[PDB]
Order: structure tokens, then C-alpha cells, then sequence
């Protein structure tokens, strides 16, 4: 898929592709190799290396947010994984019924 | 009827090779010979002589246990002579290299079934060469033999030839466990990089190379192979860096080789001329 | 009470909202119910007499799709006798709801349940049989009809008398029991009281059944008189025909169908499906013909080899074994459907294409029943000798040494027994297995794959049979396909520790890797696919340990199979509560240290390690043949 | 990596093992018959006159027995059905 | 054997007891210990007589009455009476069986049973009654050493190598150390504290001997307490000086060729009356009286058709 996406990189930013990166990174996660995916996960967000556990996770792509989270769950810290969820979930049902345009 | 076989072990010998289909025509003869050789008469076999010579294309093809009956007819020297002659013709069939390698190997099994293991046994080395003639018997039947010599005794070399064939037989994890066991004996020196490479456990080879690449400067291999991990690791920066770091040491070999990976490297990071 | 009912609430109060969620999982569960199907039943068999639990469990019926329940039909049949009627009725009800379509799984166990010694079962049956009689009658009959002369043919009086006299004598010599010793014999008299109705019955009643009936009163003469003179005359009388008959039993081969059942030798072209073979999604395979020769394996009960024409025009070879209960394995095989489906989901388990073979299991008595038969398969046990014999090898030559060296074997200390078993196996060849396996396969890949297929299918029951604690695997306890290159299993009687629970020779190996099998794989085939495979297994279920939890605990608590306990022991829930932690001990991986829920591989390894111990090995039963 | 399977989803060897179980000649004898019958199932010049003579040989030469002779008829019949009188006059004078 | 101070007895499955004297080269006398392996050749340490342990029996014979018949073949047992030992009274006998319980015998009590029983847990490895002769110390197959009192019955459980036997916890007449030769082939050594009077004798680990790759059958203190000679399933005696625990003199019945026959194992390996001579029971059906110094056979006694595990060298002298 790299070699694929390597090509498919030449055209499109990962920043549209993200969904493609996911089950990829998912299977990459399922490859057990997170970092690479994680590295992409970074590039996916372009923000928030594991730097602070305190970084409010930017919702720019809620699923992408969702993504790394359970990776983080998979990862050593499942405490924050649980954590930002509710934070994000907070943000969600906050954003959700509010940011609604019918 | 040994004189017939003696004449046939002559006629089967005939002109080995000279060229290829003739080595096969030698067999085609030898077949039709073995046919006309009537086997032990065994008139049923003897019956086939003209019959297989009628045409009789697949009938003439086997003929498989024909030689068995003949090989069962002793003159063990003449047999061995023929066997050697065959083995020579089988070296000539190893030189064929194709057709008998199919057929003779087939004649191996049936014999090897007959007990009947007698001819040339073990002989397994060229048996592997036939099993190095082409592919899947040259795997399946080979791995058998491969393991089988491995049963006479283990060597990493065997293992090397061995766990390989698993994947040459597409049997991935069998290859591993072998190593896994082989770990428990063979062997530290045995280049687990090359293995991990062949394992396509790249991380393990990485340090393995690193380990050996700690030891000395690089075998263009090691840098490549180590960096071959990185590309397989997907890893760029290092893979990037190192060929960028060492572009100097490269032989035109290493050049041609690494430049690819190098092309892959900088491309990997979206540098271009770098790769280019 | 205060809590218990607050609990009773909280139990029910959380129960019924769960309940619908199940039927609302069963909304989407949809093609795998069972874990759900067991939940309800788990509840249905606890709180059902509570109305609220009764309420929605009545309700979810109308959402649920019948084939759901059509999974658990046998268990549903087993618990028909459950007293608290908010339970019992709806069983009958829902059964009576179920019976119309697809009786074909219902029928026979119901036709079996058509009789009960605890009557409530066959009552509601005779009830719902009657309720089912309304339409499928001829089949219900034809179900009964066949099963009528099935169960008859399934057991044979002369043998029954043969065994009984042996049995009776045991009570008579061992216990000096003459009293219940009638209850042995006189029901057989009371059997033959209903009369020999056939050739073989009558011709036996004639040529033999005389002394039986003759001495019958002599024993009743003895009852009142209490003087064995009435009885010891009765004995030789019995022995007279018997001591003859004993020798005269193995005259039975493939039976001429007139001697008992021209009655079935009638039976043709019924509306009625081939046993167990009907599935909801295909046309029935009706029974068309059965051969007038029907054959009997020479073995424990002289198990009875059956062959069945299908209405589809095939032949369905079955076997039959009297006086052996299927209800264990009746449900056990059922487990495997899931188990396959479990693997059916996993890609590599799918890619590696992993399964457990299975076959037709339909009890007739508790102790008899339909056993489908698949050729191309046999015990390793034979094959070994089959090797040995064609290889001109002395059978026990191994253990023959073990006496040669150590006739004191049973009396030895371990290190001895070890050294024996060492020195034994030290001196033993290991290739016997694979050699024919090579040979018996027409080519290498063919061979290879089979080896593979083996090596894999090996690992399955290797791991699986471990977690289920399925015991006594020795070259007889199972069979091996030749063509598919696959192990198969039988001899499932041990459930969990019953193999270690049993006193003499508890087998301390979690499942048999023994050197041949060990050797059977590719060179050092342990570490290869196998352990890695074993990982795959150990892997998958430690997700799905849930679904299996209810499965086990279900028939772990199977009442008709709870007296496995007393049988094993030679109250109800409480004892069978125990193992369900060992399960999770295993299922977690917390089995070894309750400190850890262990990794797959070491747990795998440790299980290997346990399976490794010569000590365990040399301790195992000899007929089990560890050195093999 | 699977679907090209999935989306796409004897007597020699049945004889290969018993070969040693008996006389190799017997097995040799045994193997003789099959390839013939195949060639019989095939229809050519030859539709296997010369071997029908050699078919004749076995039945004579083997003298018996039995069963591997059994399935041969069914061909021979359908061969004589397939016949194509030339073989008949033989087959006839042959089956004698 | 009656007047014979040096008594070297050799046994095994043989369904005999082949008596010898370490100075003979010649069979001294013969008992039949049958139905069973000989479990051990055990004379009351006073040389009163020899009770020879079988399967659900010991068999009392006598050193001093030649070729006798069992005074008591000791019953009330499941399997062998595996770990058999006397209170050095020689009347009072304290035996572990294959029962997994500790039998307290008064033998000159007419009763065929042990006057008391204590229950250990895992299958019994040994019996060593502490030099105080008030303390039972029993090993088991999970390697849980029951440290037990003849009187207050205290079960103290040492577990130097868990889950796996210490084949014997061995008693030097000092008990400065308690060295328990494991199953696995590594003998632990535990300094025995001097509260022995009140039955304390705590276990202070010194050495787990790198005794044997494979199983070490028995570690043997010199009764001197000087030397510790380690019997082996991989068939070697390694004498780790009870002081030093360095190999002093190996008996390697690894003889110079690896797998033959299981050429026989180091089972128990004698400290002679001077602890300068060492007898090796083995699979050999033989026993080899070597020299603890040099490992040199003085006299080897074959009588057997059966591997010799069981030895008695008794000098009450």
C-alpha cells in the first residue's frame, strides 16, 4: 500500500486521503507497527506529537482524532485514551447538536 | 533377459544428451527399450512392448515401473552400471536438464516407494539437483529430500537451503519455526540478517546487520541489506541519510544497487534531484 | 430478602432491558445468535417464573427469528421438564410455536423424548407430539417407526442377556446381590415378557431363552426361599445357554435384516429426512433405502455400522453404539459450528483455513444413538501397528523393553519410570508415523499438504482440546483421515479434568504431542506453523472467550449430564461451578499464575511445556501409549 | 491474495500404493489395464486395435483375475458401440 | 553381613537383595525383595536389621541375620513407601511413602502400621530426621520441603526451586547446611541455624549447586559434613565441598560416551567409613565402589538383572 500510496502520494496530499490512511494505518497498527502509521498519524494531523498528554486533541478530523486515540489505547497510555474521548465526546455532543445546520 | 537389459542399459545409455530431445529420445528409446525390454516378462509388461511402441504416447510415457521390474531384475552391477549410466544420463538429465528430471524423479518416487529405495541411495545431492532442475517437486519432493538429508544430519547450510524452500514452497511459518529451533542450535554466526532478510523480519536483520556493521565497515550488502530493512521498514530518513551520508563508499555495483534504494529513499521523503 | 429482592429487582431490573437488547442484538446478531441464544436461555432458566422476565422473554420471541432457537433445540428439549411454569409452558408453547416448520431437527430427539422415565418430558412431548402429530404424523410415526426398530436393532437380547448375566453375576459374586440382580435380569425377562416378536428374538427365546425364563422363576423361587439351590440351578441354567452364548456372541457380522426388522426392511421412501442431515436451508434428504445387510464393528458394544441411501440417491454410512451417551458430544460437536465460525471470521485462521471435523450425532436411548460415518479415516492406533506390521515390527517392543528393563514399572519411582520411559524412548525409533504417511500419500506436496493439514488440524484440538480439557487422546481415542490428510477425534468422554480427575493414571499432559506426533510434522515441526498456529488459536478465542463461556456453562450444568459428576465422582451447580474459573483461568491465560493473564506464546509454550513432561508422559496410562 | 482461489473456487495413485502390497508384476499387470482403457475411452487411430490384441494377451496371459477386467467390458461394449466396424470384425473375432 | 563392619548392599528392581561387602568382590548374602522395586536399602542406623522398602511394603530383613525373611513387610501404603528412614534408635522409623504422608513408626511396636502419620502435600522426595532426631525434613515433587517435627508436628515448607522436586534434602550429621538436591539437577544449600534445640534450624541459603544439567538424583553430604557428592540422572557425581562447594572429585559415570544404554546414573554415591570410597548405583544393574579421592573402584558388585538404584553402606562400628 505504501508503494501504492507512494504513487498515490505523488498526486494527492494525505490530507484528503486520510480515510485511506486509516485502515491502512489500522492494518499498519494491526501490523503491530504503530510508529510508521503514527508518524503518518502525525502527518495526518500535522499536530500533536506525543508531547503533552495535555494537548486537547484537535478535532480537525474527528475520526482521525478517534483514530490515534485507540492507537493510544493500544499504546502504553490507555489512560489518556479513555481521557480525551470523553473530552472529545464532550466536545462532540457539544459541537454535535449545536454545530448542526439542519 | 538381462542381456536384453544389458543391451538396453546400453541402448538406454545410447547417446546421453546429444542434444536434449535426444537424451529424451534416448529415454524415449529407453522407454521403448524398457518396453521392448519387456521388463521381467511379466508378459503383461512384455505385452506393452509393441503396445507402448504402438505409439503409445502416455503409455510410452510410463513405463514408470518398467525400469522397476528391470531394476528388480538385479545384475546389480549392470543395474548399478545402468544406474550409474542412468545417474550419468541423469547427470546428463541433470544436464538435460528438464524432461527426465521430471520423469526420472518420478521414477525415483515409485522406486522410493517400492523399497526400492535401493538405487544410488542416498544420491540425494543430485536428487536435489534434479530438485534443483526446476521448481515444485524441486520444492515439494525436494523439501522432502531436503529435510531428508537434514535428517541424516542438520547443517545451517541445510537450514539455509531449507527454510528457504518453505517459502519457495510458500510455507512461511514452517521456515520460521525451523529457524526458531535452529536458533536453539544453529546458529549465532549463521547470518540471521540474511535469514531475517529471508524471514523478512527486517528489524531483526537491522540490528543483525548493525551488529555486523558494528563489527566492520560495510559489505555493500550490509549497508544495502541493512538499508534494505529500512526501505522494507519503510524507514526513510536513515535510509535517506545513510546513502546520502555514505554515497562515497559505493562501488558502481553498490551504486547501481543502492541508487535504487537511494532513489527510493529521497523520493520517500519527496526529495527529487536527491533521488533523481 | 431485602437485598435479594432489591437484587431480584436489580437482577431482573437489569435483566429484562438486557433481554430485549439481546433480541435487539438478535435483530443484528443475525446469522450468529448463539451467544445471545444462550443469554436468554441462561436467564430463561433462572428468572423465568418472574413475570417481568417472563414478559419480555415472551416478547422477544416475536422479534426473534425461529432459526435462532432452532440452534438450541436439543437443550430446549432437555429442559422441557423445568418446573417453574412461566418457564415450562413457554418452552412447550414456543416449541409448539416451533414445531410446524422444520420438525426435522425437532423430531428425533423429540421422538427420543417421546419416552421418558421422568414422565414430564415425554408428557409435554406426548402432548406436543400430539401437537405435532396433527400434520407430520406419518413422519412423526416414520420418525418413531424407524427409531422404534432402530433402538430395537440397536441392542440385542442375547447380548443383553450375555451382559446381564456377567453384570448379574458381578452383583451376585461381588456384592452377593441377588435382589437388585433381578432388576438386572428380570427386566430382560420382562423384556422377553413383551415376547420375542422376531426371528432372532424368538429363535433365541427358543434355543436359549428357555433357561433364562426357566431359571427366571428359579431365581424367583430363590427370592422367597432364599436358598441358592433354587438360584444355583438357575445359575448354570443361565450359564448353560450363557457360557455357550458368550462364546456364541461374536457370530454377528452384518445382520440379515429379517431376524429382527423386516419391519424396517420394509421401510422405504419415507417423507423423512436422513438422520440429522436436514438443514433448514436445503431440501430434505429423505431416506430411500437401507441395505438388508447392516454391519457391526467389533468393539466395545460391537458398535453397529449403518449405511443409508438418501432420497437424493447417495449412501450415508452411519454407525451406532448402544449404551454410550451422545448427549455430551451431541452438544460438543454443536460447539464446533461456532468454533469454525469463530475461525471463519479471522482472516488468517481463514487464510490458514482452520476447522474441526464433525459428524452425525443423534442419540436413540441416552446411551445409544445415530453416529454418522466417514470413511478414509482411522485411528492412528491401527496405523501404528499397520506401520509396525507391514514394517514387521513388534507392537509393544517399546513397552516390552519397559518390562524387559522394568517389570516393576507400575511400582517404580518417577526418575526410574522416567529413566525407563527415557531409556525406552531413548531406544525407540520415531519415524514410524511419518514413514507410511510419506508412503501412504501418493506424492510429496500431497504428502506435504497432508502433513501441513495434519500439523495444523493437530494444533487445533491441541489448543482447543486443552482449553476444554478434553482428555484421553491416544492413538485409538481418535482417527486420522487419509485423503484430506486430517486428524479426527472421537473418545470425547473426558470433560476437563475427568482424565486427570480419574484416579488410576491421570494423564498429566494437557493433550498429546507424543514423539511420533511430535515427529509427525516437518523437521522439528514444533516451532513451525504449529506453535505459531497454536498462537493463532490461543489468540482468537481470548477475544471470544465470552461466547464459549455460556456454551460450556450450559452443558457444564446440563442436568442429564450433571450426573457425569456422580459418574466422575465414582451439589449440582456448585461442583460444575468450579471448572468455569479454570476455563477463565485458561481463557484469560491466568491459569498458570493467577498473578498474570498470560501471553499467548508462553501459555502456548507452557501448555507445550506441560505436554512436554516425560514425567507426565511416563505417568500416563500405558494403553494410552505415551511413548507413541 | 486468496480470492484467485476463492473467486475461482486416482486409479494410478489408488493403484500406486497397493503396487507393493502385491506382486509388482501383479501391479505391473494391474497398471497395464488402466492406460489401455483410457486409450479405449479415447477414440483415434488407434482406437487401440493392436492392444485389443494385447488386451487379448492379458486376459489370456493373466489368464485371470478378476475385477480389473470387469470395467473394461463397459468400454468394449461402448467401444463396439463406438465401433466403427473395423474394430468390430476384430473385436468380435477378438472378444472371442 | 552379621559380623561384617563394612556392609555394601546393592539393589534395584532385582526382586532380590544382593548383599555384598565392599571388601569382597564376592556376593556376601542374598535376600529376595519382590513384588516391587527395592525402594532403598535401609538398615536401622544401629545395624539392628534391614527393612527393605517395596511397593506398599517395606521388608524387614537383617544385616546381622543372613538371608532372612521379612520381619515386617510394612503395609497400609499406596504405592511404594518411597522415603524411608529410621529414628536412629533403630526401633523408631519415620518413613515417607508414595502416599504423600509422613509415617511415624514404632517398629518393635507389634503394630504393622506407623504409630503416627503426618500428611505432607506433593509426592515425597525424602526423609531426613534432623541430627537432633526430633525433626522430620521431607522433600516433595513440587520441591516444597516439609520441615516437620516428631512431636509438635510443625509443617515448615521450604521451596528453593518451586514446582520441581528436590530429590533429597540431605542430612549431614552436623546440619550446618540443609542441601536439597533438586529434581532439575541443581542442589540448593541452606545454612541450618543453631536453634536446633528448640527445633529451629532455619534455612539460610548458601549454594544452589550447578549440580547437573539434567536431573541430579542425590546430593550426598559426607557424614563428615565435609563434602557434598551429587548423584545424577545425567550420570555424574560432583563433589562440591560442603565447605567450599567446588568440585573436588567427580565421579563421571558419564563414562566417555554419551547416550549408551543410559550407561547408569549417579544414584547414591558412597562416603566410605573414611568417606574416601564411593559406590555408584546405576542402570548398570551394578554398583561401583570407587575412591572418593580418586574415584577408583576397589570392588564392583554385579548381581543384578535390574538397574541398581538401591544401596546400603552401613558401618555402625
Amino acid at each position: 500500500w505504501q508503494k501504492i500510496l507512494m504513487v498515490r502520494s505523488l498526486v494527492v496530499s494525505p490530507h484528503e486521503d486520510m480515510r485511506t490512511w486509516l485502515k491502512y494505518a489500522s492494518l499498519c497498527g494491526k501490523s503491530g507497527r504503530l510508529a510508521l502509521a503514527h508518524k503518518t498519524l502525525v502527518l495526518l494531523l500535522g499536530v500533536d506529537p506525543s508531547r503533552q498528554l495535555d494537548h486537547p486533541l484537535p478535532t480537525v478530523h474527528p475520526q482521525v482524532t478517534y483514530a490515534y486515540m485507540k492507537n493510544m489505547w493500544k499504546s502504553a497510555r490507555k489512560i489518556d485514551a479513555f481521557q480525551h474521548m470523553q473530552h472529545f465526546v464532550q466536545t462532540m455532543q457539544q459541537q454535535a447538536q449545536h454545530a448542526i445546520a439542519t | 533377459m538381462k542381456k536384453l537389459h544389458v543391451s538396453t542399459i546400453n541402448l538406454q545409455k545410447a547417446w546421453g544428451a546429444a542434444r536434449r530431445v535426444s537424451k529424451d529420445d534416448w529415454l524415449e528409446w529407453l522407454r521403448r527399450l524398457s518396453l521392448e525390454l519387456l521388463k521381467d516378462s511379466s508378459s503383461p509388461s512384455l505385452r506393452s512392448c509393441w503396445a507402448l511402441a504402438q505409439a503409445y504416447n502416455p503409455m510410452a510415457r510410463d513405463l514408470f515401473n518398467a525400469a522397476f521390474v528391470s531394476c528388480w531384475s538385479e545384475l546389480n552391477e549392470d543395474q548399478q552400471d545402468e544406474l550409474i549410466r542412468s545417474i550419468e544420463l541423469a547427470l546428463t538429465s541433470q544436464d538435460i536438464a528438464e524432461v527426465t528430471q521430471t520423469l526420472l524423479n518420478l521414477a525415483e518416487f515409485m522406486e522410493h516407494s517400492d523399497k526400492g529405495p535401493l538405487p544410488l541411495r542416498d544420491d540425494n545431492g543430485i536428487v536435489l539437483l534434479g530438485e534443483r532442475a526446476a521448481k515444485c517437486r524441486a520444492y515439494a519432493k525436494a523439501l522432502h529430500y531436503k529435510e531428508l538429508e537434514f535428517q541424516k544430519g542438520p547443517t545451517p547450510a541445510i537450514l539455509e537451503s531449507l527454510i528457504s524452500i518453505n517459502n519457495k514452497l510458500q510455507q512461511p511459518e514452517a521456515a520460521a519455526g525451523v529457524l526458531e529451533y535452529a536458533m536453539k542450535h544453529f546458529g549465532e554466526l549463521e547470518i540471521q540478517a540474511t535469514w531475517y532478510e529471508k524471514l523478512h523480519e527486517w528489524e531483526d536483520a537491522l540490528v543483525a546487520y548493525d551488529k555486523k556493521m558494528d563489527t566492520n565497515k560495510d559489505d555493500p550488502e550490509l549497508m544495502l541489506g541493512r538499508m534494505r530493512c529500512l526501505e522494507a521498514l519503510g524507514e526513510w530518513g536513515q535510509l535517506h541519510q545513510q546513502c546520502c551520508e555514505k554515497w562515497t563508499l559505493v562501488n558502481d555495483e553498490t551504486q547501481a544497487k543502492m541508487a535504487r534504494m537511494a532513489a527510493a529513499a529521497a523520493w520517500g521523503l519527496g526529495q527529487w534531484d536527491s533521488m533523481e | 430478602k431485602k437485598v435479594t429482592e432489591d437484587l431480584s429487582k436489580t437482577l431482573l431490573m437489569y435483566t429484562v432491558p438486557a433481554v430485549q437488547g439481546f433480541f435487539r442484538s438478535i435483530s443484528l446478531s443475525r446469522g450468529n445468535n448463539l451467544q445471545d441464544t444462550l443469554r436468554v436461555l441462561t436467564l430463561w432458566f433462572d428468572y423465568g417464573h418472574w413475570p417481568d422476565v417472563n414478559e419480555a422473554l415472551v416478547e422477544g420471541v416475536k422479534a426473534i427469528q425461529i432459526d435462532t432457537w432452532l440452534q438450541v433445540i436439543p437443550q430446549l428439549i432437555a429442559r422441557i421438564d423445568t418446573p417453574r411454569p412461566l418457564v415450562g409452558r413457554l418452552i412447550h408453547q414456543l416449541l409448539t410455536d416451533i414445531g410446524r416448520y422444520h420438525p426435522q431437527a425437532l423430531i428425533y430427539p423429540l421422538t427420543v423424548a417421546s419416552k421418558s422415565t421422568t414422565t414430564a418430558r415425554h408428557n409435554a412431548a406426548n402432548k406436543i407430539l400430539k401437537n405435532m402429530c396433527e400434520h407430520s404424523n406419518t413422519l412423526v410415526q416414520q420418525a418413531m417407526m424407524v427409531s422404534e426398530e432402530l433402538i430395537r436393532v440397536a441392542i440385542l437380547w442375547h447380548e443383553m442377556w450375555h451382559e446381564g448375566l456377567e453384570e448379574a453375576s458381578r452383583l451376585y459374586f461381588g456384592e452377593r446381590n441377588v435382589k437388585g440382580m433381578f432388576e438386572v435380569l428380570e427386566p430382560l425377562h420382562a423384556m422377553m415378557e413383551r415376547g420375542p416378536q422376531t426371528l432372532k428374538e424368538t429363535s433365541f427365546n427358543q434355543a436359549y431363552g428357555r433357561d433364562l425364563m426357566e431359571a427366571q422363576e428359579w431365581c424367583r423361587k430363590y427370592m422367597k426361599s432364599g436358598n441358592v439351590k433354587d438360584l444355583t440351578q438357575a445359575w448354570d441354567l443361565y450359564y448353560h445357554v450363557f457360557r455357550r452364548i458368550s462364546k456364541q456372541l461374536p457370530q454377528l457380522t452384518s445382520l440379515e435384516l429379517q431376524y429382527v426388522s423386516p419391519k424396517l426392511l420394509m421401510c422405504r421412501d419415507l417423507e423423512l429426512a436422513v438422520p440429522g442431515t436436514y438443514d433448514p436451508n436445503q431440501p430434505i434428504i429423505r431416506i430411500q433405502s437401507i441395505a438388508p445387510s447392516l454391519q457391526v464393528i467389533t468393539s466395545k458394544q460391537r458398535p453397529r455400522k449403518l449405511t443409508l441411501m438418501g432420497s437424493n440417491g447417495h449412501e450415508f454410512v452411519f454407525l451406532l453404539k448402544g449404551h454410550e451417551d451422545l448427549r455430551q458430544d451431541e452438544r460438543v460437536m454443536q460447539l464446533f459450528g461456532l468454533v469454525n465460525t469463530l475461525l471463519a471470521n479471522d482472516p488468517t485462521s481463514l487464510r490458514k483455513n482452520l476447522s474441526i471435523q464433525r459428524y452425525a450425532v443423534i442419540p436413540l436411548s441416552t446411551n445409544s444413538g445415530l453416529i454418522g460415518w466417514v470413511p478414509h479415516c482411522d485411528t492412528l492406533h491401527a496405523l501404528i501397528r499397520d506401520y509396525r506390521e507391514k514394517k514387521k515390527i513388534l507392537l509393544n517392543i517399546e513397552h516390552r523393553i519397559m518390562l524387559r528393563m522394568a517389570p516393576d514399572y507400575d511400582h517404580l519411582t518417577l526418575m526410574q519410570k522416567v529413566e525407563v520411559f527415557e531409556h525406552a524412548v531413548n531406544n525407540t525409533a520415531g519415524d514410524d508415523l511419518a514413514k507410511l504417511l510419506w508412503l501412504k500419500s501418493p506424492s510429496s506436496e500431497v504428502w506435504f499438504d497432508r502433513r501441513t493439514n495434519y500439523t495444523r488440524s493437530l494444533a487445533v484440538m491441541s489448543m482447543v482440546g486443552y482449553i476444554l480439557g478434553l482428555g484421553d487422546r491416544h492413538p485409538s481415542n481418535l482417527m486420522l483421515d487419509r485423503l484430506s490428510g486430517k486428524i479426527l477425534h472421537i473418545d470425547f468422554g473426558d470433560c476437563f479434568e475427568v482424565a486427570m480427575t480419574r484416579e488410576k493414571f491421570p494423564e498429566k499432559i494437557p493433550f498429546r504431542l507424543t514423539r511420533m506426533l511430535t515427529n509427525a510434522m516437518e523437521v522439528t515441526g514444533l516451532d513451525g506453523n504449529y506453535r505459531i498456529t497454536c498462537h493463532t488459536v490461543m489468540e482468537v478465542l481470548r477475544e471470544h472467550k465470552d461466547s464459549v463461556m455460556a456454551v460450556l456453562e450450559a452443558f457444564v450444568y446440563d442436568p442429564l449430564l450433571n450426573w457425569r459428576l456422580m459418574d466422575t465422582n465414582t451439589a449440582l451447580n456448585k461442583k460444575a461451578i468450579q471448572i468455569i474459573n479454570r476455563v477463565r483461568d485458561k481463557l484469560t491465560g491466568r491459569d498458570f499464575s493467577h498473578d498474570d493473564t498470560l501471553d499467548v506464546p508462553t501459555q502456548v509454550e507452557l501448555l507445550i511445556k506441560q505436554a512436554t513432561s516425560h514425567e507426565n508422559l511416563c505417568q500416563c496410562y500405558i494403553g494410552w501409549c505415551p511413548f507413541w | 491474495e486468496s480470492k484467485s482461489s476463492q473467486d475461482s473456487s486416482m486409479l494410478v495413485n489408488m493403484g500406486n500404493l497397493p503396487l507393493d502390497e502385491f506382486y509388482p508384476a501383479v501391479s505391473m499387470v494391474a497398471l497395464m489395464r488402466i492406460f489401455r482403457d483410457q486409450s479405449l475411452s479415447h477414440h483415434h487411430t488407434m482406437v487401440v486395435q493392436a492392444i485389443t490384441f494385447i488386451f487379448k494377451s492379458l486376459g489370456l496371459k493373466c489368464v485371470q483375475f478378476l475385477p480389473q477386467v470387469m470395467p473394461t467390458f463397459l468400454n468394449v461394449i461402448r467401444v463396439c458401440d463406438g465401433a466403427i466396424r473395423e474394430f468390430l470384425f476384430q473385436q468380435l473375432g477378438m472378444l472371442v | 553381613v552379621g559380623s561384617d563392619p563394612v556392609i555394601l548392599a546393592t539393589a534395584g528392581y532385582d526382586h532380590t537383595v544382593r548383599f555384598w561387602q565392599a571388601h569382597s568382590g564376592i556376593c556376601t548374602r542374598t535376600v529376595q525383595h519382590q513384588d516391587s522395586q527395592v525402594n532403598a536399602l535401609e538398615v536401622t542406623p544401629d545395624r539392628s536389621m534391614i527393612a527393605a522398602a517395596g511397593y506398599q511394603h517395606i521388608r524387614m530383613y537383617d544385616l546381622n541375620s543372613n538371608n532372612p525373611n521379612p520381619i515386617i513387610s510394612y503395609d497400609g501404603v499406596n504405592k511404594n513407601i518411597a522415603s524411608v528412614g529410621f529414628h536412629e534408635d533403630g526401633r523408631w522409623m519415620y518413613t515417607g511413602g508414595e502416599d504423600c504422608t509422613a509415617r511415624i513408626w514404632d517398629l518393635r511396636s507389634r503394630n504393622l502400621q506407623c504409630q503416627r502419620i503426618f500428611q505432607v502435600n506433593a509426592p515425597i522426595n525424602c526423609v531426613c530426621l534432623h541430627p537432633n532426631q526430633a525433626e522430620l525434613i521431607v522433600g516433595d515433587q513440587s520441591g516444597a520441603i516439609h520441615i516437620w517435627d516428631l512431636k509438635t508436628d510443625h509443617n515448615e515448607q521450604l521451596i528453593p526451586e518451586p514446582e520441581v522436586s528436590i530429590t533429597s534434602a540431605h542430612i549431614d550429621p552436623d546440619a550446618s547446611y540443609m542441601a536439597a538436591v533438586n529434581s532439575t539437577g541443581n542442589c540448593y544449600v541452606w545454612n541450618l541455624t543453631g536453634g536446633i534445640g528448640d527445633e529451629v534450624t532455619q534455612l539460610i541459603p548458601k549454594t544452589k549447586i550447578p549440580a547437573h544439567t539434567r536431573y541430579a538424583l542425590q546430593c550426598r553430604f559426607s557424614p563428615d559434613s565435609t563434602l557434598l557428592a551429587t548423584c545424577s540422572a545425567d550420570q555424574t557425581c560432583k563433589i562440591w565441598r560442603t565447605s567450599n562447594f567446588s568440585l573436588m572429585t567427580e565421579l563421571s559415570i558419564k563414562s566417555g560416551n554419551p547416550g549408551e544404554s543410559s550407561r547408569g546414573w549417579m544414584w547414591g554415591c558412597a562416603f566410605s567409613g573414611d568417606s574416601q570410597y564411593i559406590v555408584t548405583a546405576s542402570s548398570d544393574n551394578l554398583a561401583r565402589l570407587w575412591c572418593v579421592e580418586t574415584g577408583e573402584i576397589k570392588r564392583e558388585y554385579g548381581g543384578h538383572q535390574k538397574a541398581v538404584v538401591c544401596l546400603a553402606f552401613n558401618d555402625s562400628v
